[PDB]
RNA sequence: AGCGUGCUACUUAUACUUCACCGUGAUUGCUUGACGCUUUCACGAGUAGGCAGGCGUGGAGGUCAGUGACGAAGCCUU
RNA sequence: UUGCUUAAUUGAACGUGGACAAUUGAAUGAAGAGCUUUUAGUGGGCCAUUUUUGGUAAGCAGAACUGGCGAUGCGGGAUGA
RNA sequence: GCCUAGACCGAGGACUGCGGUUUACCUAGGAUGUUGGCAUAAUGAUCUUAAGUCGCCCGUCUUGAAACACGGACCAAGGAGUCUAACGUCUAUGCGAGUGUUUGGGUGUAAAACCCGUACGCGUAAUGAAAGUGAACGAAGGUGGGGGCCCAUUAGGGUGCA
RNA sequence: GCGAGAGACCGAUAGCGAACAAGUACAGUGAUGGAAAGAUGAAAAGAACUUUGAAAAGAGAGUGAAAAAGUACGUGAAAUUGUUGAAAGGGAAGGGCUUGAGAUCAGACUUGGUAUUUUGCAUGCGGUUUACCGGGCCAG
């Protein structure tokens, strides 16, 4: 621009931050979020897929399992912001989900041999509770549409 | 160098104004009176309703 | 070397304040308490007051009478005319009541000489008489205080001390009370108030605002409608 | 919008700084800046104002009104403090002792002061033996001896003299001022 | 220099400060003291009274040589007397020796009273004296000498 | 979807409320830049006109031991 | 105190000394009050409400107070000083 | 008192303050945590153009101009408050009851710089037509204010320039 | 008039009217009036020759540092104009704001750190790519 020369006042430290009070306390999910209801996920790969939610890992995302062998989404996290939660609801007591966290979907084609083991066993458990409520399997193998003239804001999930 | 409202930030309202806690503590805001079920307009005040 | 010598520094000054908030501290515990009694003292006499206005009122209707209450002695003005064609007298009089803006609010202590003002400015402004909850969600959120020509944010008691503690107003309830029931040192307080810039009422004004209250309009006195006004507006 | 009870964006209407590039006169309004803002003292205050007024705004000073200033009662050896040129003055008969403290001296009066055992200091001497102005006199000149006061608020019948090149009995005599030649204002 | 008038600064502003409606005309008024009776007569009656008319009488071929007189006052007479040695003066004079001050000669006429003399006798030459100037001589032991 | 009248909600100015940034005035403090740094508040329409702070040109004193035939100046150009 | 005034030791004006202390004698406000110098442009105006004169009246002519336009954009009156 | 949906914003930048829960921690003197994608690019700007909306030709005199008021077809270069004599206010500077070296003389590395002094101008006295006369009763005056300085000890007193 | 030395002056619409065959060309019966007009290049080396053409000329070629210097001559702006390319266009065109579309431009994998695979050089310096730490931007 100009021949105008810096100063030696203009210094070229870097203050540090002031120190923050934003400390962080839990997340709070929706009412209809309980272990075993069946949710729709809206965005992403599996948009459209009925799926059973087991767990609240501590990523603020729901742990979920398809199951694989009925739909073929597998165990997997979604953020409960882009799921519509239904009142359908699975038992899921019987279903041991204690292994699962951030941790265990830490990133690294081909798929873990432990992760595979694990969606068989815990599928299972879920088809196992699954069978005793008719149409379940058929309805949770079946994408989600609106049709013509569906109203969301009207409709009960 | 940001004004907060007492109305909304409790830690200010308890700030500004220590006896907040015990109109909480107190809930005075819902206070009951003690009275007598009673009626005072049966004879004179009457004529509110017609002469 | 000089890391080391600044970090000395300043973790000795700041033990030696460490020290100094404690003392400091402990001595405002005891002007805490205080104010605190003080605002008891208040509410106490404000429920009292109303509890002995509402039993003589009783006892007046029962005893083949009628209780006329005490007149207001205090009013809450807002102007809601913009700054353009006004005549000199009334310009000059709502200067004077520090009016100098649209939705700008101020205290009036009702005597002979302020009515006759408010009279002088009624067709410009919207007035009536002030609840205690009016006046305290007011202070608390528009409250400023004019300190040395500056308009400063009411955020700590110490603020209305320095500058109010002369008139014995030691926090924002003193305060309060001070404007509410009317008290012996009014005028300074309501004068340290800098005037309240209120925004435009939500739900709006009537069809058309510059006409006198009775008529439909919203000029002149609504009395206790003012605090729904309020509540529109601040 | 406002409905505005004075004018808006009004300048003080006081110097804050002498208006003089004179690197020493801003020296001194330095020490007096650092002066005026730390020690309380009322002397400090006047002082760095008196720096910056201009050149008729501090008039001289002679020599005898310093005599006469330091004739009051209990005023012997105050020190006189002069925000200008302190000028000699060839009509007094004596001169005491006195310690003087002023941004100039002429040669008579600088003379003059020590000849008499005195002394003629500057305003930076004078900080040091007297931080808070103690035991001072500061003394100002005369403003309204100058000549173009003569001619300020002139009219009729206000007795001011008339800005005119020449004088005598044919330069503005005639009409207006005498009654023999009309009226008189 | 041009560079710090106002006419730079009124370039580009169509009426170069001088009005639109006034604007600047070659001579509205008059030129020079034009109209002093008629229209320019509010002007030289509020500020310069006096200036119509004829006053006194007149003086054919004044010679301002002959009315030099400049004054000494009293006051001032004493710096005169040699710098270096008026202390000294100012102590040992008497009735039996006091200085001469001749003021014609540093080029005065007149001696005139003002002030105060300090209280020692002096001889003071001149070509005019006031009355309180000689008056206030003799008192502090003086005398007045005339010359020509 | 006209006339008189009542009611509920809604629409939007450079106006009002909260916030950011610019400037102006004031304001808090400050012992290798104090003609400087800093805290805070209020304010900002404008012809004629006044003032202030700046941008640009021919030439001049000083300086950059400044650029330049390995390309100055000028000229055209999302 | 006086050269003014009273029949006066009466008065007049200006004074010495003493008493009445912060509710020092209504309200509201006050980006503080007071003071000075110097100089520009301007010296065709017009409009609105109300008072109002001449005129049958006029988008006519003339006054009173205020507010405006002129000098001013912006939202509304479709458009419009 | 309690629950709940959305939008815009995130200025500041070690600590310092007021509070709350109890020499610890907090929501309490202004946004952080975490995850994904992108760095041949998501992101941003300009130019052209389309679309929506608004937008009358500038300058001028005028109460009033887009005017059916006047100049202007277009482009380049030139083009208009200057200098001088004498002055008013303000400001800076030097010296100061004085001040101004430059008419002139000296000198010179030669229209420069450096130096010199008698006079003279203005100032230091006014007033009267003029003859003329010509500025301290007093600490160069008194009273009411008056910054600053001094003695005090809220107050009060002393001294009080402009 | 003659002879000299200079300038914070002007720089070819300026400076005298004239920097040139300027008081010239030209006008007017006449007295008088009175311009425009400087720059190839260091040097003409001012383009031999061949070819097309009636010729001027054009095209090859040649000289030159440059012909993007050819006496139409340094640089060669704008108005105005031709061609090419891009685009728009129902009784104008032009403008502001916003975004789209196309074109252009910009920017952090930083002067990133650790080694490392692996290579050009003077035990060491420059590159490179894989890992980890960490960083930039846009977002949930
Ligand atoms: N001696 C008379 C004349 O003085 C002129 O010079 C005068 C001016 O240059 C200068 O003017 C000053 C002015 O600067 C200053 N700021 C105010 C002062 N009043 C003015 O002086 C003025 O008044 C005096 C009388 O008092 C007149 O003699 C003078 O002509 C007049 N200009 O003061 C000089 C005093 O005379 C010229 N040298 C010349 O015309 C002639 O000598
Ligand atoms: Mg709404
Ligand atoms: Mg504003
Ligand atoms: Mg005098
Ligand atoms: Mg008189
Ligand atoms: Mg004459
Ligand atoms: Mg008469
Ligand atoms: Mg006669
Ligand atoms: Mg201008
Ligand atoms: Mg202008
Ligand atoms: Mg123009
Ligand atoms: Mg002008
Ligand atoms: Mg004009
Ligand atoms: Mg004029
Ligand atoms: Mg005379
Ligand atoms: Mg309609
Ligand atoms: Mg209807
Ligand atoms: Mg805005
Ligand atoms: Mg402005
Ligand atoms: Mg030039
Ligand atoms: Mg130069
Ligand atoms: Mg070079
Ligand atoms: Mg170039
Ligand atoms: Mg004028
Ligand atoms: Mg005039
Ligand atoms: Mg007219
Ligand atoms: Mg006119
Ligand atoms: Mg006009
Ligand atoms: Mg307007
Ligand atoms: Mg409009
Ligand atoms: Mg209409
Ligand atoms: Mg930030
Ligand atoms: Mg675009
Ligand atoms: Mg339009
Ligand atoms: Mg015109
Ligand atoms: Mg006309
Ligand atoms: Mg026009
Ligand atoms: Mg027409
Ligand atoms: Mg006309
Ligand atoms: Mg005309
Ligand atoms: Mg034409
Ligand atoms: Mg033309
Ligand atoms: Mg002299
Ligand atoms: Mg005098
Ligand atoms: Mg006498
Ligand atoms: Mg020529
Ligand atoms: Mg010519
Ligand atoms: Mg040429
Ligand atoms: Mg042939
Ligand atoms: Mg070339
Ligand atoms: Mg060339
Ligand atoms: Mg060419
Ligand atoms: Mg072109
Ligand atoms: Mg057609
Ligand atoms: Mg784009």
């Amino acid at each position: 621009m100009s021949q105008v020369a810096p100063k030696w006042y203009q210094s070229e430290d870097v203050p540090a931050p002031k120190q923050t009070r934003k400390t962080a306390r839990p997340q709070k999910l929706r009412a209809s979020l309980v272990p075993g209801t069946v949710l729709i996920l809206l965005a992403g790969r599996f948009r459209g897929k009925r799926v059973v939610y087991l767990k609240n890992l501590e990523d603020n995302t729901l742990l979920v399992s398809g199951p694989f062998k009925v739909n073929g989404v597998p165990l997997r996290r979604v953020n409960a912001r882009y799921v519509i939660a239904t009142s359908t609801k699975v038992n899921v007591s019987g279903v041991d989900v204690s292994k699962f966290n951030v941790e265990y979907f830490a990133r690294e084609k081909e798929i873990k041999a432990e992760r595979v083991a694990d969606q068989k066993s815990v599928d299972a458990a879920l088809l196992s509770e699954i069978k005793k409520t008719p149409l379940l399997k058929q309805y949770l193998a079946a994408s989600f549409s609106l049709k013509n003239g569906d109203r969301p804001h009207l409709l009960k999930f | 160098v940001l004004k907060k409202n007492p109305l909304k930030n409790k830690q200010v309202l308890l700030r500004l104004n220590p006896y907040a806690k015990a109109y909480a503590a107190e809930k005075v805001g819902s206070a009951k009176v003690e009275q007598a079920k009673v009626k005072p307009s049966k004879g004179q005040f009457a004529e509110v309703l017609k002469n | 070397e000089t890391l080391q010598k600044k970090e000395k520094a300043q973790q000795k000054t700041a033990e030696e304040r460490a020290a100094a908030k404690k003392v400091r501290k402990a001595a405002n515990k005891e002007k805490r308490k205080v104010i605190f009694d003080r605002a008891a003292a208040y509410q106490k006499e404000y429920t009292e007051a109303e509890r002995s206005v509402i039993k003589a009122k009783r006892d007046a209707k029962a005893s083949n009478s009628y209780y006329v209450d005490a007149q207001p002695k205090l009013v809450f003005v807002v102007r809601i005319k913009g700054i353009n064609k006004i005549p000199p007298k009334p310009r000059k009089v709502l200067q004077l009541l520090r009016l100098t803006q649209i939705n700008a609010g101020v205290f009036v202590r009702l005597t002979k000489a302020t009515s006759e003002l408010i009279k002088l400015a009624e067709p410009y402004v919207a007035y009536g008489y002030p609840s205690l909850s009016t006046i305290r969600q007011l202070v608390y959120k528009r409250g400023f205080g004019k300190v040395n020509k500056q308009r400063i944010a009411l955020s700590d008691n110490a603020i209305i001390e320095a500058n109010l503690g002369k008139f014995n107003i030691l926090s924002i309830e003193d305060l309060i009370h001070e404007i509410y029931t009317v008290g012996p040192n009014f005028k300074q307080v309501s004068n340290f108030l800098w005037p309240f810039k209120l925004s435009n009422p939500n739900g709006g004004f009537r069809a058309r605002k510059f006409q006198h209250f009775i008529q439909g309009g919203d000029t002149g006195n609504r009395e206790q409608f003012i605090n729904a006004l309020v509540k529109q507006m601040n | 919008g406002r409905d505005h009870t004075s004018k808006q964006h009004v300048r003080s209407g006081h110097r804050t700084a002498p208006k003089s590039d004179n690197v020493y006169l801003q020296l001194l309004v330095k020490l007096y800046s650092f002066l005026a803002r730390r020690t309380d003292a009322p002397f400090n205050k006047v002082i760095l104002k008196s720096l910056f007024l201009s050149k008729i705004n501090r008039p001289p000073v002679s020599v005898s009104r310093i005599s006469r200033a330091l004739k009051q009662k209990g005023a012997a050896e105050k020190t006189i403090v002069v925000v200008g040129t302190v000028t000699d003055d060839n009509r007094l008969l004596e001169f005491p002792k006195a310690t003087i403290a002023a941004l100039r001296f002429t040669a008579g009066a600088k003379d003059r002061i020590l000849k008499n055992g005195g002394e003629a200091i500057t305003l930076d001497q004078l900080a040091l033996r007297a931080p808070k102005g103690q035991n001072t006199l500061i003394v100002r000149g005369p403003r309204n001896s100058r000549e173009a006061v003569r001619h300020f608020g002139f009219g009729p019948h206000k007795g001011k003299a008339p800005r005119i090149l020449s004088k005598g009995r044919k330069f503005e005599r005639a009409r207006g001022r005498r009654r023999s030649r009309g009226f008189k204002v | 220099p041009t560079r710090l008038t106002k006419t730079r600064k009124h370039r580009g502003n169509v009426s170069a400060g001088k009005g639109r409606i006034g604007k600047h005309r070659k001579h509205p008024g008059g030129r020079g003291k034009a109209g002093g009776q008629h229209h320019h007569r509010t002007n030289l009656d509020k500020y310069h009274p006096g200036y119509f008319g004829k006053v006194g009488m007149r003086y054919f071929h004044k010679q301002q040589n002959h009315f030099w007189r400049p004054e000494i006052n009293l006051d001032k007479l004493w710096t005169l007397v040699d710098s270096e040695k008026k202390d000294e003066y100012l102590s040992k004079s008497s009735a039996s020796a006091a200085p001469v001050i001749d003021t014609l000669a540093h080029g005065y006429g007149k001696v005139l009273g003002k002030g105060r003399l300090p209280e020692v006798p002096v001889i003071v030459k001149a070509r005019f004296v006031s009355k309180l100037a000689e008056e206030k001589i003799r008192a502090v032991g003086g005398v007045v000498e005339l010359v020509a």
